[PDB]
RNA sequence: CCUCCCGCUCGGGAGGAGGCACUCUGGGGGGACUGCCGGCGAUAAGCCGGAGGAAGGGGCGGGCGACGGUAGGUCAGUAUGCCCCGAAACCCCCGGGCUACACGCGCGCUACAAUGGGCGGGACAAUGGGACCCGACCUCGAAAGGGGAAGGGAAUCCCCUAAACCCGCCCUCAGUUCGGAUCGCGGGCUGCAACUCGCCCGCGUGAAGCUGGAAUCCCUAGUACCCGCGUGUCAUCAUCGCGCGGCGAAUA
């Protein structure tokens, strides 16, 4: 029916680009290696998402407006 | 250059069923088509072919299998019986056409009972077939 | 020597693998030749049940799993080299069968 | 049985159901060209799953479309070689498997009389069995109209094939018209636009009632 | 010669195929391609073998064993694997892209196979409810 | 048959939906036939119709329409 | 062929059609479709041909395989009634013997005062269970044996 | 390498050595995240379209159901407040009743034939269940079943045959060779015992029904539609309940 990423997923990717912004990239797997080591892996599927948002949060930080 | 493996089962069965009339060791006993037949038949047919197909299968099946039993060949045919409005179910054939058939093959030397408890082919049952399939597989390339 | 089969099953996943791994580690080094811990099937058991005690309206129906898993181990060691390896603690709740033939 | 194997040497090469070359016909109208799988190849059964996408049902082999709107009528009851049926209907209370035979024998019975590639008589029967205009009892703004609605090439095909497949089962009804026949004598006469096709009698009436109302 | 072992799986007919060089052998579960009774699902198996050519069909021995319930099921597992058996053989993108443009049932299986029968509210089939008439 | 006049019209834009049954989808169409050429008509098109589909118009004098709207 | 007729008379004066020999005897009450093909064998005819292609000589071979079938062959479960009313070994049933033998045994029970005979008079199956609402909307089974 | 068959001597097939490749089994790991590309949108959220790819934009199917309410349902599963019974509304027993029917309805099965029936042949599964229990195989019996007896407390044995399929043959649209109610008889099987009230097998019997008004239900894809298959409970009543795979869509 409809798609929207959860707020736990956005709380987490937002502060993870806040503390260590420069240890993140515009590759998917690398951030995904880093997210693994910083905050818990309650599972595998969520660990791809947070990582999916962090990549978009590095694309927007170049632009000038990041929400 | 042929096995029972190389010939379709529609052309193999009237060539072995004839070769069961011709040889002429296996034959119809009178009691077996009359009324000692397999489950229920919409009509009972007065055929030699009827006897010669129920056996022409039996030499192909013991080829494939090892210990092929009576309870296996009764249940291997495919066919049902009514209960009523309750839907039909799966039942087995007449053991009379299967327990005289293996024994008409056993006197012919085509089948033999092994010492492990079962039913296997002899060389004479195995050669009777490979010759009849060498004739069938040869004809299947001639005919467009 | 005497070829022994350790046939080891368990009702849960975590309990069966730790014993299978530990059995292949301690036996490895002594007077034992050991063939690897082979997994056979899960005879998953389905109990398929009516929830509601009224049997009324729509009744939602529980699916049940009992999964029992079986590792198997051949080993060439004595009856004395066998008990040394059967020392291990073992989860509750892990059946260990022993056939002995030469 | 030997002709049957010639029917296995011949589809190979490439041809539908054993001996109908898929090049014999062309789609002359540029309307029914992307909506029809005349051009692609060999077997209908395919199981290529459709309706997957927006038009995941246009790429369906014309004959496969035929088979399952020819398979349609079907409840509950039980079929097997036993005593045993009906359960597979006057239109497959059951499978596309014993359906595909009917359409094959109907391609055989429509080839026997006309003598053309039957895929030139059926594709000539699904551009004529479709009405060009339809009235929907459409109300918009709370105001009840019965209106000019023109038909889309996809919803054309469907009304063509379905009305062909609806007409035959009124005739096959406890009658010598076998669907292999009753379909083969519907497909010739829907190709022709004849006054004997229960499928070209609704085509017309649906345009003619819809012209009055406009 | 060579041995290139492949697989082909559609609706749980798993085809075990082997492609070695020889003389035009077509083996299915031990029997030649001739033993099958439906003409129809044969032609399906035959589709790829002409799209490439009889040239490569004659020069190579294909034995497959399709352990799958369906008659068309067996055929379909045979259609996907021959096509993959012939794309590994020659190696080129010409024979692969020529298959994909024709149909994706030569080189993709499914993403799905079957669904369970739901518990349901006392009736028969996964997706069905008891009939109502209490209004 | 005799033709009538087949007045081919290819749709240019799909404005929204009409019918209470919902059934009509109003599509704006551009004409490519030997008589008029170019005419912009807003016709009641049913069934699945994409952008760039072809629709044989039966009568050339039509244009039924009721409009609004997304916010 | 063996001399075309459309009506030859078999089993007394009751009529043999032009449908097929195996279906023409089924009608003659007492001979069915399995018992018709048991008397085609002993007599020596082709079973699948039309009825009425019979000389006079074939019509006599059937009437003596009927009077006593247990003399010619016909197994003692493949004959019509085996072990009759506790003292006949085997017999034959035909339109007159079948009609009488079944009404006799029913005449026997009503005098006996059983729960089978009065259960064939009120209007009911005896062992088929439900009389609860079946034969529904005024309807009826017709019990035994013929509404055509 | 070795035993068997066949042969046009080219070559096809089985067995055992041999080999863990493959299928598979069950434990772990990666892969999909609007990541990228275009368009719509406040450059945000999000929606649409595209490429690569086994798979895509809740991937897909389940479990997972808040505070409460209908004084919904069950004290006749258990737990339990209150009341009532005390040779009894206790207790034991045999037999009968729940399976009575002029009828009404609900939920379903089977069905009105040529997309068919007989007969034969051939190619195919999966979940599961199996010790007074599954029963190889051999024998007798027309069969239901009986006698003997291997293996098996289980990836190693058994139920087991799938069914739909297709090919050839016979048959040639009638209330019928449809359909199987009803009735006579012969016969097995479990239990003390199947008349009331079991199922099957054989012969005879052969009913209504030849596509159904008003009205109305179910469901959106490997789904429906369709075909068989298993299990529960369990001697025995299954046209039921739960669950499996085979064929495989319409419309949205």
């Amino acid at each position: 029916m409809g798609k929207i990423r959860q707020g736990f997923i956005k709380r987490v990717a937002r502060e993870l680009v806040n503390k260590y912004p420069n240890e993140f990239t515009t590759d998917f797997e690398h951030n995904k290696k880093k997210v693994q080591e910083l905050t818990n892996v309650t599972s595998k599927k969520i660990r791809n998402r947070i990582a999916g948002y962090v990549t978009k949060l590095v694309r927007m930080k170049m632009e000038g407006k990041i929400l | 250059m042929a096995t029972v493996y190389d010939v379709p089962g529609d052309l193999l069965v009237e060539r072995v069923a004839q070769r069961l009339k011709e040889i002429p060791e296996i034959k119809p006993p009178e009691w077996a088509p009359f009324v000692k037949t397999g489950r229920h038949k919409e009509r009972l047919p007065e055929q030699e072919d009827w006897w010669y197909y129920r056996v022409a299968s039996i030499l192909r099946r013991v080829y494939l299998d090892g210990p092929v039993g009576i309870e296996r060949l009764r249940t291997y045919y495919g066919g049902r019986k009514n209960r009523g409005h309750a839907p039909e179910k799966f039942y087995k054939a007449g053991g009379s056409i299967i327990r005289k058939a293996l024994q008409q093959l056993e006197a012919a030397g085509f089948v033999e009972k092994v010492p492990g408890k079962g039913r296997v082919i002899t060389p004479k049952g195995r050669s009777f077939l490979d010759k009849i399939a060498t004739e069938l597989k040869k004809e299947l390339e001639e005919i467009i | 020597m005497q070829k022994a089969r350790i046939k080891i099953a368990s009702t849960n996943v975590r309990s069966l693998d730790e014993v299978a791994n530990q059995i292949k580690q301690i036996a490895e080094r002594t007077g034992v030749r050991m063939s690897g811990p082979i997994p056979l099937p899960t005879k998953r058991i389905r109990i398929t049940t009516r929830k509601s005690p009224d049997g009324e309206g729509s009744a939602t129906f529980d699916r049940w799993e009992l999964r029992v898993h079986k590792r198997l181990i051949d080993i060439e060691a004595d009856e004395r080299a066998m008990r040394q390896i059967m020392r291990i603690r073992v989860p509750e709740d892990v059946t260990i069968e022993i056939e002995l033939i030469s | 049985a030997k002709p049957l194997n010639e029917r296995f040497f011949i589809p190979h090469e490439i041809k539908v159901m054993g001996r109908w070359s898929t090049e014999d016909v062309e789609v002359r109208d540029p309307s029914l060209k992307p909506y029809i799988n005349l051009e692609p190849r060999l077997l209908p059964h395919t199981h290529g799953r459709h309706a997957k996408k927006h038009f995941g049902k246009a790429n369906v082999h014309i004959v496969e479309r035929l088979i399952n709107k020819i398979m349609r009528s079907g409840g509950s009851h039980y079929k097997v070689a036993g005593h045993f049926m009906r359960r597979e209907h006057r239109s497959l209370n059951s499978k596309k498997v014993k359906a595909y035979e009917v359409v094959k024998e109907a391609f055989k019975i429509i080839e026997q009389r006309t003598g053309k590639n039957p895929i030139q008589v059926l594709v000539w029967a699904i551009e004529n069995a479709a009405p060009r205009e339809d009235t929907t009892s459409v109300m918009f703004g709370g105001i009840r109209y019965h209106v000019a609605v023109d038909i889309s090439p996809m919803r054309r095909l469907d009304v063509a094939l379905r009305n062909i497949a609806l007409g035959a089962s009124a005739k096959c009804y406890r009658n010598k018209m076998s669907f292999a026949e009753a379909l083969a004598e519907e497909i010739i006469l829907a190709a022709n636009k004849d006054p004997k096709s229960y499928a070209y009698s609704k085509k017309l009436e649906i345009e003619r009632i819809a012209e009055s109302s406009r | 010669m060579r041995i290139i072992q492949t697989t082909g799986k559609r609706k749980t007919a798993i085809a075990r195929a082997v492609i070695r060089e020889g003389k035009g052998r077509v083996r299915i579960n031990g029997k030649p391609v001739e033993i099958i009774e439906p003409e129809i699902a044969r032609f399906t198996i035959l589709e790829p073998l002409i799209l490439a050519g009889e040239e490569i069909w004659n020069s190579v021995d294909i034995d497959v064993k399709v352990e799958g319930g369906g008659f068309m099921g067996q055929a379909e597992a045979a259609r996907m694997a021959i096509a993959r058996a012939l794309v590994e053989w020659t190696g080129d993108m010409s024979l692969k892209e020529k298959f994909m443009k024709y149909d994706r049932t030569m080189l993709v299986g499914d993403p799905r196979r079957t669904e369970p029968h739901k518990p349901n509210r006392s009736t028969k089939g996964p997706r069905a409810k008891r009939q109502k008439s209490y209004r | 048959m005799a033709e009538d006049e087949g007045y081919p019209a290819e749709v240019i834009e799909i404005i929204g939906r009409t019918g209470t049954t919902g059934d009509v989808t109003q599509v704006k169409v551009r004409i490519l036939e030997g008589r008029d050429k170019g005419r912009v008509i807003r016709r009641n098109v049913r069934g699945p119709v994409r952008i760039g589909d072809i629709l044989i118009l039966r009568e050339t004098e039509r244009e039924a329409r009721e409009i609004k709207s997304r916010r | 062929m063996a001399n075309f007729r459309h009506i030859v008379r078999v089993a007394g004066v009751d009529l043999d059609g032009n449908k097929q020999l195996r279906w023409a005897l089924t009608a003659i009450k007492g001979i069915g479709i399995n018992f018709a093909t048991m008397v085609c064998r002993v007599a020596g005819l082709d079973p699948f041909m039309k009825a009425g292609y019979l000389t006079d000589e074939q019509v006599k071979k059937i009437e003596e395989i009927l009077a006593d079938p247990v003399a010619h062959g016909i197994p003692r479960w493949a004959v019509n009634r085996p072990k009759d009313y506790e003292t006949g070994r085997d017999l034959h049933l035909i339109t007159a013997k079948l009609d009488m033998a079944i009404r006799e045994d029913i005449m026997r029970l009503r005098r006996i005062r059983a729960y089978r005979g009065i259960r064939h008079e009120l209007g009911l199956p005896v062992r088929g269970q439900r009389t609860r609402s079946n034969f529904r909307r005024g309807q009826t089974v017709g019990v035994s044996r013929k509404k055509k």
